[PDB]
């Protein structure tokens, strides 16, 4: 809540100017894209908190149906009663005229802030061009302030709409990522020294993730670990060269063991399903690139290679078929004919080769020259 | 076509049904109750670590959301029982706000939230004494303002069969505002924690706090329930080694579950109580002495005339044969001590079988039996000292004579020192007999000669094959393997192969008489590559032309074609030939 | 002062609310075609149903409300009971009937029986209105209206417009071109044809005049000296050839006359703090804040692991062309590039390389068409990536050598 | 079909005595089914010949007292909606809820836990067929039959018939598997399916039309119009899922991707939409003629 800017001042100021004072009209709709790191709700919430433009805030992650997205907008707006119910959209534009006729916001440009609008994209085809024209659909000094993860070019309805004014909130630059990744609040060191730690950590680490949230998390972990040998041992260079031996392994390490005990015929089932998925260009006849993935194959071929793999005392009982259905619910095999029938469709293999190697080796079987070579 | 008719108990069917059925209901209900307790005791080391972890991750709330991903086994058949026990333990020592989601009652998000708030509403309204999302938060804000604001936890039972869309949206909703409503979800991963990376993309997987728990790997679960349920002296109904071999095979090969095993033992006990008229006296020994003394005389002729007793007749003298043959009043006297000898053989059998289990589990590489299950198997399939496997133990046990063997003689002795007076009367007072051998363990030759007299006395005295050694053993033993196996686990793909290839039921048909349908399939697979229709109609017509002349042609072509089309709709219907669309016609060889 | 807040209040409304400014240019013959038709449908009982088509952002709603205001000014309020509909709100028939009930003041009589035949429904609405009488139907955004389940509030309006002969104009406002070909054949053969408008723009040297007549402070007087000062400044900016340079650049992307409102809207937002009379360079940066490249701002900000991955995907088009790839071929090309390189800074191990993919899927540069090694699709251009890799500020030399190799 | 079936049963099935005897072997095994079914098991019984008349003789000898919902599965009218509807009215003696399948499922579960000894048991002929099965469909039979007060008997005919039972779904109803053979030809299936020697007519489309939502009815209008409007183009190889998703979304008929995919797989059940994989790997959709597609939505709107 504290720092409104942390040097992103020009985008803040053009957005701050664009709102204007209360008694005159503003834009109908503003669309702000950017990366997920870039403060697109930190900047707009600490901008809107200062002037208290009387606003409603929503996430559309929360509202999975259309009725809740209208209900919370109307219910949060009338406080600035009972649940003022809207089943349909024309109910929202009807009840909107009564709600925004109060002295708090009769003249004031009400902002209906919509967050993470890419989840609104697949709500309906109605609601997005129905919300972009709200300044003259209901005519009550509104400005629907969008923000999103996604580019505007995909977001358009392909009929067209009121094209909103589009801002690009910039990504944080390198010296700006030195400054705004916690140059304020270092508790016990000098801010020179915490910036010296993170100025070393960041320049090494500015190639995997420029996300500010996780880098605040990683820095508030590996800074107190860096901190402890200074205040215990005692010179930034020496513990710079101590902190990078720990930083490489903490980079690499941010999945217990792959091996799962299975009943013995299910082991031989998915051994057979692997062996019929990964080299299967009618090479059944021989024994008895790889990179593209698993090729699908029918059930009767799997059953034939099952008979060749196992010792021959198998019978097709109800349990060996019921197990071969029950391997699919645990997502070790997949059906790729989605509805081709109950009769045996193509079942393609979906487990990685190391896991299959371990499953084959825990029952007496070395298979890699047998698998694709 | 589902026409309903409206209408507008002790029936079982000699073995007289009323005390038969109450004997059934007593034995099976007793076994099920002790089954559920010996489930809930083993899991206490697992989930009473869990109460510690959930207590620690709740109490430090003054950016994160805690998940404890259990790794339960591949058996989905008994995953309800561990979650019933875990719901009980978490409900008692932590909050009375515990809900569980099934992953079949919520395909998408509206059902998820509607079923979760209804389960939470009944769960809060009982122990205090709706499609909306933030009203759930208002429920937690109303319902628990106090008592350290207890954390409401959801139990996703299957992590796997959830779609990723609805689960991702719920985790971002719940992690968005857990200021009020602290939520600690515990999804039960069926495979291994690897797949929580697979089903959750990295943003939502970064949102949460993962701490994984093991679960009881399943072979040392069924060693406890096999060991406690049938290996004891206590339960009146034992089981044959072949029927047990059938039951424990379809555990360890196909199913890997324990609820199927207890269904298998349930079916064995039911079929035993149906089968034979001497099954009524499957009881403890005074309850046996209750109505051995009064009973119908034809069932006592059956207690004379079942084959193991007539072996006992074959080994005995004439002067008591002439009275014990027919008369009831002495036949009670000899059969009562025969049932006492049955209980005697069971009681001196199982204790030193457990002794031999400890003394053989101590060994390197363990050649006889891996575990306590299979020792029952090896001492009953072949005769044990006849077989090479106990020959291999006896060949092993000589030069193993060191302080490892003396130390584990001490340790095995200690665990059946607890079973010294838990046996509490042996049937030879074998506890203080073998303990009288086993009391010089504190004070290298003595381990060898003490070993010699101990295994020879033990194994040659009681450890032998139960049918021939003991008459009247039909009463406690139920044995029918391939009568039960087809009831429990059948094969229709082998039945159709047998009754379509060889439909010989009892006049000449084994290698042209009494099908229509086997004529159709057998003639289809006399031309064994693939087929077209008209020539197949002419070929079927040819072989039943042979049938007609081995007892006009145009009428015969009509009736042959009509019965052909009745046959070929079945041969499509039963999962063979699947119709070859848009061509002139053909049938496709779909099963070889 | 009085001037800055008054100019921004009076110019901002006609500027960005698309408020009714009285100057209308390019549309004089279409308007004049509309007025006598509206006067003879409104003044007399007969009902004719004109239809309007044009592009988005030009023409329609301004014309129909301007002609409506001028016709309302004539009396004998004439009792024309206008009923505004929109295509976006009233999606279905049941909402449409109660919406006509709402506009036409019907709930004095209760009418609380859903009737089966909806021609009796519409005839009842017009019937209780008629005994109580002209209506003018402005059916806006007709292209969403042409997706009814049964096309009732298309068709029954046309049948009543020929058959009931209560005074009616079904004035459709559309956006897509084929209003006839999309319309279903019983209605389109029934009564769709009354005389169809077509709407388009005009020439650039008059479009600079519509810039000046748009921007100039109106005949409304905030303070007449400040209007003379500022509209003279508008003309001085207008006669300068750099504003004419940026305005011709704006014509050849946008003939819209809505894009001009936004382009100038950012300019006037900049103006009131200092220099109230502004530069051509201020209109230049006002154009410049309106972006040209929506995807360079997405690709320019990405860290360089996503850069060498995205140019690996571009390289996956330049060998083994046109398949929707999976992860493994991307990993293979990235590894063959890093094994071409000597240094081991950028040989980042496999589980990190998935994190770049599941971040890059959220930008929808890559597309899903089995779970994490399948059939992923690239929707992009080479040349925007080739421009983006030189404008990357901390772009390393090895990914530059990757770009030059390609 | 009919003049082919006049000739059926003219003279001489070539054995009779062992067929009466092989069916007369199984009449001794019925009181076992009654006892085994009272304890909580469920009998599936498979076979090679017709055993549905055996189940009818079974219900005549031992089900004159109890409720039985004989669900045929061989004729194409029955899917599990009709099961739940008929069990709700004609067994519970009052109609139930109407909002969803899961609502009436949970509701029809709910009546049995409170009302002791109501003792209803259905029996199903031909539980595996083209219409009865399905993971939406078979689980409702499962979850319904898991209780103590419902005892289903089935018959599975297929060769791959226990492929639709994973372990969890198998433990809803405790199966034990009888073996039966009768050799009687399955006259009801072969009667009421089809005969090839003579596409789908108007009746089953009327039944699917009258058992579904009006929005699903609005959906197939769009699909049948895009099919009929391009019927004589041999390059039209069907709409994709995304084109159909946007053209169904613009007409407000459905909201999400998953709802349309579920509607597509339940309409892929009735064999009136066929998926085709092109060279993209994207599977386009085309259904099985043109003149029989004009008649419905000619008459569905005047
Ligand atoms: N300039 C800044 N100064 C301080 N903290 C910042 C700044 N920018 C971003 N943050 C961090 O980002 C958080 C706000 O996240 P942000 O505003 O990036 O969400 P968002 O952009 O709406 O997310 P998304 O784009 O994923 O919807 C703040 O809690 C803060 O931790
Ligand atoms: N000939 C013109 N005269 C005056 N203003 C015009 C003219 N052409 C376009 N405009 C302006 O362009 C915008 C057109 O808005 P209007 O809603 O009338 O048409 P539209 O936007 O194409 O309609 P829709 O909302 O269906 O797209 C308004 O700002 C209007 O002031």
């Amino acid at each position: 809540l504290e720092n409104v800017v942390l040097c992103r001042e020009s985008q803040v100021s053009i957005l701050q100017s664009l709102f204007g004072e209360r008694h005159h009209f503003s834009f109908p709709s503003i669309f702000i894209y950017g990366h997920t790191a870039s403060g697109k709700t930190y900047v707009t919430q600490t901008l809107l908190k200062t002037l208290e433009l009387p606003h409603v805030f929503v996430n559309c992650v929360e509202c999975f149906t259309l009725r809740l997205l209208l209900e919370q907008i109307l219910n949060k707006l009338n406080h600035l009663s009972t649940e003022i119910t809207c089943e349909t959209f024309n109910d929202f534009v009807r009840l909107f005229k009564q709600v925004t006729t109060a002295e708090n916001l009769k003249d004031q440009t009400v902002y209906i802030v919509l967050d993470k609008a890419e989840y609104l994209r697949d709500m309906e085809a109605n609601l997005l061009p129905g919300f972009l024209r709200l300044q003259e659909l209901a005519d009550r000094n509104v400005t629907v302030l969008f923000l999103s993860e996604i580019v505007w070019e995909k977001f358009r309805p392909n009929t067209g709409c009121f094209e909103p004014f589009v801002l690009y909130f910039p990504d944080y630059s390198i010296g700006n990522l030195q400054k705004i990744l916690s140059h304020d609040h270092p508790p016990e060191y000098s801010a020179d020294f915490y910036a010296a730690y993170i100025n070393i950590l960041l320049g090494v680490f500015y190639t995997v993730c420029r996300d500010l949230k996780e880098l605040r998390h990683l820095a508030v972990l590996n800074f107190p670990k860096y901190c402890e040998p200074v205040v215990k041992g005692e010179d930034t260079r020496k513990l710079w060269r101590n902190i990078e031996p720990h930083l490489k392994k903490a980079m690499q390490t941010v999945s217990a063991h792959t091996h799962v005990e299975l009943p013995y015929y299910s082991k031989f089932i998915l051994i057979a399903a692997y062996l019929a998925s990964y080299n299967p260009a009618r090479t059944d006849k021989r024994f008895f690139n790889h990179l593209l993935g698993p090729k699908p194959f029918p059930l009767d071929r799997l059953l034939a290679i099952l008979y060749s793999i196992v010792d021959s005392r198998v019978a097709p009982t109800a349990n060996i078929f019921s197990q071969i259905t029950s391997l699919v619910t645990l997502q070790l095999l997949t059906l790729v004919g989605h509805d081709d029938q109950l009769d045996g469709p193509k079942y393609k293999c979906t487990v990685s080769l190391d896991f299959i190697r371990a499953i084959a080796r825990t029952v007496n079987f070395d298979i890699i020259k047998y698998l694709y070579d | 076509g589902c026409f309903v008719f409206k209408p507008n108990e002790d029936y079982f069917n000699p073995e007289d049904s009323k005390l038969r059925f109450e004997t059934y209901q007593l034995i099976w209900q007793q076994m099920k109750s002790e089954n559920e307790r010996l489930q809930e005791e083993l899991n206490k080391n697992l989930f009473d670590n869990l109460i510690e972890f959930l207590q620690k991750s709740h109490s430090g709330f003054q950016r994160e959301i805690p998940t404890a991903a259990l790794v339960l086994g591949v058996n989905v058949t008994d995953h309800d029982l561990t979650f019933g026990s875990l719901t009980e333990a978490l409900q008692n020592n932590v909050t009375p706000y515990v809900v569980s989601l099934q992953a079949k009652d919520c395909p998408d998000m509206k059902h998820f939230l509607q079923k979760l708030i209804s389960q939470l509403m009944d769960c809060c309204v009982d122990i205090k004494s709706q499609k909306t999302d933030p009203k759930m938060l208002s429920k937690k804000r109303t319902t628990s303002s106090q008592w350290q604001s207890p954390p409401v936890v959801v139990i996703l039972k299957d992590m796997e069969s959830f779609a990723t869309k609805v689960l991702q949206d719920f985790i971002i909703i719940s992690s968005q505002h857990l200021h009020e409503f602290p939520l600690i979800l515990i999804f039960g991963i069926a495979t291994s924690p690897i797949i929580i990376h697979r089903l959750l993309p990295h943003a939502v997987s970064s949102l949460l706090c993962i701490e994984l728990f093991q679960s009881l790997s399943c072979k040392e679960h069924l060693t406890t329930v096999l060991d406690k349920l049938l290996l004891t002296t206590q339960f009146p109904f034992k089981i044959n080694e072949k029927v047990l071999q059938v039951l424990t095979n379809i555990f360890l090969y196909h199913d890997f579950s324990v609820q199927n095993f207890i269904k298998g033992l349930q079916l064995s006990l039911l079929e035993h109580f149906y089968s034979q008229p001497l099954s009524v006296l499957c009881c403890n020994l005074p309850e046996a002495k209750r109505r051995i003394n009064f009973l119908s005389n034809n069932q006592c002729e059956n207690i004379r005339r079942l084959p193991s007793f007539r072996r006992y007749v074959e080994k005995q003298a004439s002067e008591k044969q002439v009275a014990l043959l027919t008369n009831e009043r002495y036949l009670k006297e000899e059969t009562q001590l025969l049932l006492e000898n049955l209980h005697v053989y069971h009681m001196n059998y199982f204790l030193v079988l457990r002794c031999l289990h400890k003394f053989t589990s101590s060994l390197p590489k363990y050649p006889l039996g891996r575990q306590i299950r299979e020792l029952y198997c090896t001492c009953l399939e072949k005769n044990i000292w006849d077989s090479e496997e106990y020959a291999s133990v006896l060949q092993l046990l000589r030069m193993l004579a060191k302080d490892e063997l003396m130390t584990i003689l001490e340790k095995c002795f200690k665990v059946f020192k607890s079973y010294c007076e838990n046996h509490l009367g042996s049937t030879a007072k074998r506890i203080e007999e073998f303990l009288a051998q086993f009391q010089s363990l504190d004070e290298k030759f003595e381990v060898l000669r003490e070993n010699v007299v101990n295994f020879i006395d033990c194994l040659v005295r009681e450890y032998l094959l139960p049918p021939e050694t003991q008459p009247l053993h039909e009463v406690v033993y139920f044995s029918a393997a391939h009568a039960l196996r087809e009831h429990l686990n059948a094969a229709p793909r082998i039945a159709l192969h047998t009754a379509l290839n060889n439909p010989y039921y009892y006049l000449k048909n084994e290698a042209n008489i009494a099908p229509d349908i086997c004529i159709a399939y057998k003639l289809h697979l006399e031309c064994s590559r693939l087929i077209n229709l008209v020539d197949w109609s002419e070929a079927f017509a040819t072989v039943v032309t042979a049938a007609e002349k081995m007892d006009t042609s145009e009428e015969m072509n009509e009736i042959i074609h009509a019965r052909f089309i009745r046959a070929v709709s079945e041969l499509e219907l039963l999962g063979f030939i699947k119709p070859t669309k848009q061509k002139t016609d053909h049938v496709a060889r779909l099963t070889w | 002062t009085e001037c800055l807040s008054q100019v921004q209040r009076i110019l901002r409304e006609r500027f960005c609310r698309q408020s009714p400014h009285s100057n209308l240019f390019g549309v004089q013959v279409q308007y004049k075609h509309l007025s006598e038709l509206l006067k003879r449908t409104a003044l007399h009982g007969e009902s004719n149903s004109v239809l309007i088509i044009g592009p988005r952002g030009s023409g329609k709603t301004m014309l129909i409300n301007h002609a409506l205001k001028e016709l309302m000014e004539i009396e004998e309020s004439e009792n024309v009971l206008q009923v505004h509909l929109n295509g976006l709100l009233q999606i279905n028939d049941k909402i449409a009937l109660k919406e006509i009930t709402r506009q036409l003041n019907l709930e004095n009589v209760v009418g609380d029986k859903v009737f089966g035949s909806f021609a009796e429904n519409l005839s009842f609405l017009l019937e209780a209105l008629k005994k109580g009488c002209p209506v003018i139907f402005i059916l806006d955004e007709f292209d969403l209206f042409a997706h009814h389940k049964n096309q009732t509030l298309l068709y029954n309006l046309f049948d009543i417009s020929q058959s009931a002969q209560t005074p009616i104009a079904v004035i459709g406002l559309t956006c897509r071109l084929d209003i006839l070909e999309l319309l279903e054949k019983r209605v389109k053969s029934r009564f769709s044809h009354r005389q169809i408008h077509l709407m388009n723009s005009f020439g650039f040297p008059q479009y600079v005049k519509i810039f000046k007549e748009q921007l100039s402070l109106p005949a409304e007087f905030p303070d007449k000296v400040f209007a003379e000062k500022w509209n003279e400044n508008v003309q001085y900016l207008s006669e300068d050839r750099s504003v004419q340079e940026v305005l011709q650049k704006h014509f050849n992307i946008s003939k819209n006359l809505r894009s001009l409102h936004m382009l100038l809207m950012l300019a006037l937002n900049r103006v009131t703090a200092s220099h109230p009379f502004m530069t051509a360079v201020d209109l230049m940066e006002a154009s410049q804040l309106c972006s040209m490249d929506s995807k360079a701002n997405i690709v320019h900000g990405l860290s360089v692991l996503e850069i060498c991955l995205i140019i690996a995907m571009k390289h996956l088009n330049d060998i083994y062309e046109e398949e929707p790839f999976n992860f493994q071929m991307v990993y293979n090309e990235f590894q063959k590039f890093v094994q071409r390189k000597a240094h081991s800074v950028y040989n980042f191990e496999k589980p990190v390389v998935m994190k770049a993919f599941e971040h890059l899927q959220q930008l929808e540069l890559i597309k899903p068409m089995e779970r994490e090694y399948q059939l992923m699709k690239l929707l992009l251009d080479n040349t925007q990536i080739m421009n983006a890799l030189q404008k990357y500020p901390n772009c390393p030399t090895d990914v530059r050598q990757w770009a030059t190799s390609s | 079909q009919q003049t082919l079936r006049n000739l059926l049963s003219k003279v001489s099935p070539s054995f009779s005595a062992e067929l009466k005897q092989l069916n007369q072997q199984y009449e001794k095994l019925f009181h076992k089914w009654m006892l085994q079914l009272h304890l909580g098991f469920n009998i599936v019984l498979y076979g090679l010949g017709s055993k549905r008349d055996l189940l009818e003789r079974f219900r005549t000898t031992m089900l004159q007292d109890s409720i039985h919902v004989v669900i045929n599965g061989f004729f194409p009218g029955i899917s599990v909606k009709s099961v739940l509807n008929s069990i709700t009215e004609e067994v519970l003696d009052h109609m139930g809820t109407f909002r969803s399948i899961l609502d009436q499922l949970d509701w029809i579960v709910n009546k049995f836990k409170e009302d002791s000894s109501l003792e209803l048991f259905l029996l199903i002929h031909n539980l595996d067929s083209q219409m009865l099965r399905g993971e939406k469909s078979q689980q409702i039979i499962g979850q319904l039959s898991s209780l103590h007060n419902i005892y289903l008997i089935a018959s599975i005919d297929h060769l791959n018939a226990p492929l639709m039972w994973d372990h969890a779904k198998q433990s809803l109803f405790n199966w034990l598997w009888y073996e039966t053979t009768t050799y009687s030809p399955y006259t009801e299936e072969t009667s009421y399916e089809n005969s090839l020697l003579v596409s789908l007519p108007l009746s089953s489309l009327t039944h699917v039309l009258r058992s579904l939502t009006p929005n699903a009815r609005g959906i197939f209008r769009l699909l049948i119009k895009y099919q009929l409007d391009n019927q004589d183009n041999p390059s039209y190889i069907g709409l994709s899922f995304q084109d159909f998703y946007q053209q169904c979304r613009e007409a407000f008929l459905v909201n999400s991707d998953l709802t349309l995919r579920a509607q597509l797989t339940e309409f892929r059940d009735h064999k009136l939409i066929r998926t085709k994989k092109g060279t993209d790997g994207v599977e386009y959709l085309l259904i099985p003629d043109n003149g029989t597609l004009t008649d419905f939505l000619e008459k569905e709107e005047e």
